[PDB]
């Protein structure tokens, strides 16, 4: 009778948080089904050598090309490729991290059974490092906060202080840093870039604001693996303090 | 740093005009800029805007009638008004954001600003 | 402390040959799919000449500014905003606890990015509680299907983990194979996709808008993915 109440916590918590983004969501999705019809019916009128089935078939092609992970966007011949050293390195540090952001997605058939060996043996390859990493790092904090302790109103309250201080400086670090560099780089509003730091570390990977090729623009090379580094130093200083603290 | 509108004058209901506005004094090819207006005894209220490329986006009551254009080679800015109604006479002010990405729609989001360009009908 | 850097050495290496092995996969068709609509875009041009390349590709962000909030520019839908109503928020309040993440469905507006930081940030730990919990009992059970086996202990384990192999990967894949017509690869390749938290989006369960779906599928496929999580838990950590 334990594991049962937290079920239902947990859909209590579900039935919640779908009325609240129901609320959120509901009014731009209308605006935006009313405005994307307007816009085709008002690019029929300024074109009138489109018939309106022309235009639909338009449509369904650049989708067909962004679907399949080809941004119609621009001159696709002078854009960068989506699998290229780099590239395929991020994708690769994108399965085995858990984070999938399906942006950059296999298509092949051969692609797709390389994709289900390399996270059934990367996954958890990925978490014997991350693991690793956060042991040795825990051990670090376990000796400088055990030093704090012993030059020291209460015995718990003063490992609480240093718990909420490697929070702030993991999210000054990690978090606010992070965000400001991706605000300039990929020209997100503040909100969107930490929205994007909080999607990432967490594992969740939307895919709806991806850390390169959000925009038609030419990325470095060594920006995109750079990224995955942010990631890995990311997800490693949270899993030291869950691990200290367990 | 400056932004300089151009393109404000006096013209029939139902009519065509537009009005430029060009950057001086930063990247133009980085930054997202868009055009506002406010009518008198009215607030500022938003027109039409553009990222660094041509995604494009307008306000429910100029859509299909506005068209905001830039052409990156020249600096330039430009929001084609057709069939001008006499709730449009405002003063007009185009503003830049240092975020690209998307043609963004609140003025909290756009940085620098310019003086405004009085458009009568 | 050279240990964990030998760790890391292995991943960095494994990560750079598998980049190869991607890109000697995906480069071929991603080239022929780049040519493809370069072409495509060409010809309409050349066909409808009234239509200025600008005017092309500002109509082709604004489809796929409608597509990536949710709405189809294919035709025209209606009042039938079913991506973001109870059922379907349900899903993705489930997406975000799970950090599956399909993002099929995304929050659009910045009181919804808001409410998505903070709904994580305290909806993760949640479900992490009830997913230890059901894997704690289950262990328990487990622990005891084993010790009456030891009393008659490797190839127990591996009988253990063909049997989640089979009820929770080759069954549903079953199921999703002939419901959403999917090919035998396509079914595996989204049950390891979805079981793993990975969640790409390009293969979602009772995501094709087209299919008259019956009301007991979609709330059974998150009940597979809660039962299903705990157990794959157990493999990862055998691993
Ligand atoms: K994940
Ligand atoms: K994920
Ligand atoms: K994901
Ligand atoms: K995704």
């Amino acid at each position: 009778k334990t594991v049962v109440a937290i079920f239902v916590v947990v859909v209590v918590y579900l039935v919640t948080g779908g009325l609240v983004f129901r609320a959120l969501e509901q009014p731009f999705e209308s605006s935006q089904k009313n405005t994307i019809a307007l816009e085709k019916a008002e690019f029929l009128r300024d074109h009138v050598c489109v018939s309106p089935q022309e235009l639909e078939t338009l449509i369904q092609h650049a989708l067909d090309a962004d679907n399949a992970g080809v941004s119609p966007i621009g001159q696709s011949s002078q854009q960068s490729s989506h699998w290229d050293l780099g590239s395929a390195f991020f994708f690769a540090g994108t399965v085995i991290t858990t984070i999938g952001y399906g942006n950059i997605a296999p298509s092949t058939e051969g692609g797709k059974i390389f994709c289900i060996l390399y996270a059934i043996f990367g996954i958890p390859l990925f978490g014997f490092l991350l693991a690793g990493i956060g042991d040795q790092l825990g051990t670090i904090f376990g000796k400088s906060i055990a030093r704090v302790e012993k030059v020291f109103v209460s015995q718990t309250k003063i490992r609480v202080i240093s718990t909420i201080l490697f929070i702030l400086a993991g999210c000054i670090v990690f978090v606010t840093i992070p965000a400001v560099i991706f605000k300039y780089i990929e020209g997100w509003t503040a909100l969107e870039s930490i929205y994007f730091v909080v999607v990432t570390l967490t594992t969740v990977g939307f895919g709806d604001f991806v850390a390169g090729g959000n925009a038609g623009i030419n990325y470095r090379e060594w920006y995109k693996p750079l990224v995955w580094f942010w990631i890995l130093v990311g997800l490693a200083y949270f899993a030291a303090v869950l691990s200290m603290i367990g | 740093v400056q932004l300089v509108e151009s393109g404000g004058g006096l013209v029939q209901a139902g009519d065509s005009l537009r009005v430029s506005c060009a950057g001086s004094g930063f990247t133009f090819t980085s930054y997202g800029m868009g055009w506002f207006r406010q009518a008198p005894g009215k607030e500022r209220e938003f027109v039409a805007s553009i990222n660094w490329n041509s995604n494009t986006a307008y306000a429910d009551s100029v859509r299909g009638r506005f068209t905001i254009s830039r052409d990156n080679a020249e600096s330039m800015m430009y929001l084609q008004m057709n069939s001008l109604k006499p709730e449009d006479t405002a003063v007009y002010y185009c503003a830049a954001t240092r975020a690209y990405s998307k043609p963004r729609v609140d003025s909290r989001h756009y940085d620098y600003w310019g003086q405004g360009t009085q458009v009568t009908v």
